[PDB]
RNA sequence: UACGGUGCUGAAGCAACAAAUGCCCUGCUUCCAGGAAAAGCCUCUAAGCAUCAGGUAACAUCAAAUCGUACCCCAAACCG
RNA sequence: GCUCGCCGGAAGACCAAGGGUUCCUGUCCAACGUUAAUCGGGGCAGGGUGAGUCGACCCCUAAGGCGAGGCCGAAAGGCGUAGUCGAUGGGAAACAGGUUAAUAUUCCUGUACUUGGUGUUACUGCGAAGGGGGGACGGAGAAGGCUAUGUUGGCCGGGCG
RNA sequence: AGGACCGAACCGACUAAUGUUGAAAAAUUAGCGGAUGACUUGUGGCUGGGGGUGAAAGGCCAAUCAAACCGGGAGAUAGCU
RNA sequence: UAAGGUGAUAUGAACCGUUAUAACCGGCGAUUUCCGAAUGGGGAAACCCAGUGUGUUUCGACACACUAUCAUUAACUGAAUCCAUAGGUUAAUGAGGCGAACCGGGGGAACUGAAACAUCUAAGUACCCCGAGGAAAAGAAAUCAACCGAGAUUCCCCCAGUAGCGGCGAGCGAACGGGGAGCAGCCCAGAGCCUGAAUCAGUGUGUGUGUUAGUGGAAGCGUCUGGAAAGGCGCGCGAUACAGGGUGACAGCCCCGUACACAAAAAUGCACAUGCUGUGAGCUCGAUGAGUAGGGCGGGACACGUGGUAUCCUGUCUGAAUA
């Protein structure tokens, strides 16, 4: 049936509940912070197995990690995967 | 490579001298051949790049005793 | 003037990169010397 | 192991004051205890959120060193040195030069 | 009864793993993503659980 | 009026002419300096398989993963 | 905000290389800005790049590179067959309108297109590092027919200055 | 048709002037030569130093060339400062 | 070992234990993404894409294991060609790559010195490559000696800047013998005889010595100055501990220590008294190693530059006798 559940730890965070996330929210998808290699089915088998709630679809896109250090400790942030998965009729969520 | 393939004469450097006792320096490189010989044991011509000394061990040994030692060195034919 | 450096990240990476030196004997004994130096950057790949 | 543990009565020997007896708080991991009424000191706190609002004058102890402090002997009323004397798991302290555990 | 896991020495714990993660290092990340205060050492003590349970399971073919 | 931007309504929405270096054009004509390769694609059999496999047309369903996507757009983000 | 000037085969816009957060928002003006700066490509923090149809990846090859054996070398190694790489070329498919402060042939609305797997109905000789066809290719020149586009006229909404 | 003619892009660099502690480690402003060809350009490749390449100048080979750059002989030697 | 911890800048929040399972330290075990010899193919290192085999399933697809090249061996297949052989497939065992120096070998300069320079020197140095080990090489006399004699190799001190070589210039430079450090010889070309009789490895019960954690471990108080005594002044005490580091100024008696006693679950280094297995001791004598020694022609090494030039190595051509 569904693929096996160890591999279903790949929902990490949903987000930071900025104006982007809510306005789609609102308008029609929710967005999820996601893994590194998760594929899109996985996104879409974790979102109907941990939620309740059917996807239609999910796009995928990972973003580079900023700098954000000054000259005396050059760093950069590490690269994170984001999701939004598309909930038409019926988002609980 | 320049090897007698039953005695192993290789190639060796040692310089020129002329008559003002000049060094410029040469090789002495082997007097290899290459050579079919034929074997009555096992009935088949086989080839080998020899030099003339290495034909005079063939002529003085024979040849499929050279053979089993070139197959005791591990050393294809 | 059309100056020197003209950039290409293929180039680049054919030329001077990890491959393009661990292919030659002296490409790994460059790589050899600069582990030994202990350098961060390696080659010029990232 | 440690000579003066977490809730020992302690008498200082050198360092501001000599005479006064108090029981050690807590023991850094770099060697400076904390002794309550001993080194006092009163600081500047600065107006911070949540934690120490206001700021103030607050008196808060100092962190004096291991060695500057000694155990005190509950029987004669002097400093005292101790030492370790068991074989098994559990290692009692007794007095030096009064030989009684603690 | 020997050592300090007799909890985890017991058969089919598998299941017990699943159970450790499934929902509940998932649940304890959604909440520690929205912002709370025991789940800040509640996921490294689920974590530590969750690899006692994966090397009890490591260890031994028959759970 | 958050003074930029939102909800509702929104008339006519046609002809003639001039139109390229773009399209027909991987065309036509002409010339010598005679103008890549392989794959996708279309057929044919070899060994094999004969209610098999496989192909063809229709319909239904499912899948199309992973990486790049901001910004500079002949330049204050490239090379100097 | 109103005027003035400059470019407009760019000093406008979009790709490629290259760069890498420089994009957008709130805040600050020590250091950078050849001056002050409330401002910025500056500090700090938060946000942002959504794809079956656009590229890469993928399937093929060119120049050329690597090369099981192999041939040649004092060793190192040089060359090269099978093969395997290499786009700057050949291979399947999406447009118009709307949206955000920041993404759009990617999100939304409408209308579609392409390649495979599976299942069913009916027909049936299917079958390849193999053969053939195709892909498949130059320069120059002249029409002819158009379209992108532009001007005028009608029409419409305003003007009566 | 043409290594045809005038002339933009584009390629180049003949004269002058300014710059010459410049806007720039060879450029700007007027003019100038070619501009369907022995043209020009993007992308990738090949040729490595007593070697390459050269419509030939000792030209070029990373702002460096009668012989590249880097490291090692090497603290060369220096009757000379 | 334990009353304190969750490594640092690094505070904070939230927690864990208080002699019995917090942390910390030690032995063994577990996981160990991707790249990298990188080893399934490929590539622009940290990426793209495969094949086979097991397992799960309204079925979208996933999980794990294996799959590089070469050498040796074994099996099966197998052409021109009849047999074979080349070739192909499978399985086992091993290698690959890195590493500062030491060792052996294949190559091998020039600056410089000669007050130039070519013979010579620098120098078989710098450098390149190959290979191996904990050391490597060498090593058991076809060696020296001098009519007396020593008995393998290597390393140190003399012989000795000597004999000698040398545009007899620059310069290079031994040996014999003596004093030491260490000191062990053996085997095949061979048959028969008695035949794991003594050594060499592997594996093991057990002991000892180490290592990888550690445990005890002496004895100081007044007063003065001072911000603070470890300094000054008095009186004591420990020392097989007055090495050392901190402690608010300079501490034997404040704390870690140090001298000195003790300690090992668990794994590994030597001595093995030792059980088993593999190789083999000692009597007779056949031979005691042929394209070799030697030679001619070019060279190289030996301190030795071909000179009167012995000895060793050989690129070319020849070539014996065999106790």
């Amino acid at each position: 049936m569904i693929r096996e559940e160890r591999l279903l730890k790949v929902l990490r965070a949903p987000h930071v509940s900025e104006k982007a996330s809510t306005a789609m929210e609102k308008s029609n998808t929710i967005v999820l912070k996601v893994a590194k290699d998760a594929t899109k089915a996985e996104i879409k088998a974790a979102v109907q197995k941990l939620f309740e709630v059917e996807v239609e679809v999910v796009n995928t896109l990972v973003v580079k990690g900023k700098v954000k250090r000054h000259g005396q400790r050059i760093g950069r942030r590490s690269d994170w995967k984001k999701a939004y998965v598309t909930l038409k009729e019926g988002q609980n969520l | 490579s320049r090897v007698c393939q039953v005695t192993g004469k290789r190639p060796v450097t040692g310089n020129n001298r002329s008559h003002a006792l000049n060094a410029t320096k040469r090789r002495f490189l082997p007097n290899l051949h290459s050579h079919r010989f034929w074997v009555e044991s096992e009935k088949r011509f086989v080839t080998l790049r020899v030099s003339a000394k290495g034909m005079r061990v063939i002529d003085k040994k024979g040849i499929d005793t050279v053979l089993a030692e070139l197959r005791a060195r591990g050393e294809k034919y | 003037m059309k100056r020197t450096f003209q950039p290409s990240v293929l180039k680049r990476n054919r030329s001077h990169g990890f491959r393009a030196r661990m292919a030659t004997k002296n490409g790994r004994q460059v790589l050899a010397r600069r582990r030994a130096k202990g350098r961060a950057r390696l080659t010029v790949s990232k | 192991a440690a000579k003066i543990r977490r809730d020992d009565e302690v008498i200082v020997l050198t360092g501001k004051d000599k005479g006064k007896r108090g029981k050690v708080k807590n023991v850094l991991s770099s060697g400076k205890v904390i002794v309550e009424g001993i080194n006092l000191v009163k600081k500047h706190q600065k107006p911070v959120p949540a934690l120490n609002q206001p700021g103030g004058i607050v008196e808060k102890e100092a962190a004096i060193q291991v060695s500057n402090v000694a155990i005190f002997n509950a029987a004669t009323g002097k400093a005292d040195r101790v030492g370790f004397r068991f074989e098994d798991g559990k290692k009692v302290r007794f007095f030096k030069s009064n030989s009684e555990t603690i | 009864m020997k050592a300090k896991e007799l909890r985890e020495k017991s058969v089919e714990e598998l299941n017990t793993e699943l159970l450790n993660l499934l929902r509940e290092q998932f649940n304890l990340r959604m909440q520690a993503a929205s912002g709370q205060l025991q789940q800040s050492h509640l996921l490294k003590q689920v974590r530590r659980d969750v690899a006692r349970v994966k090397t009890l399971l490591n260890e031994k073919a028959g759970a």
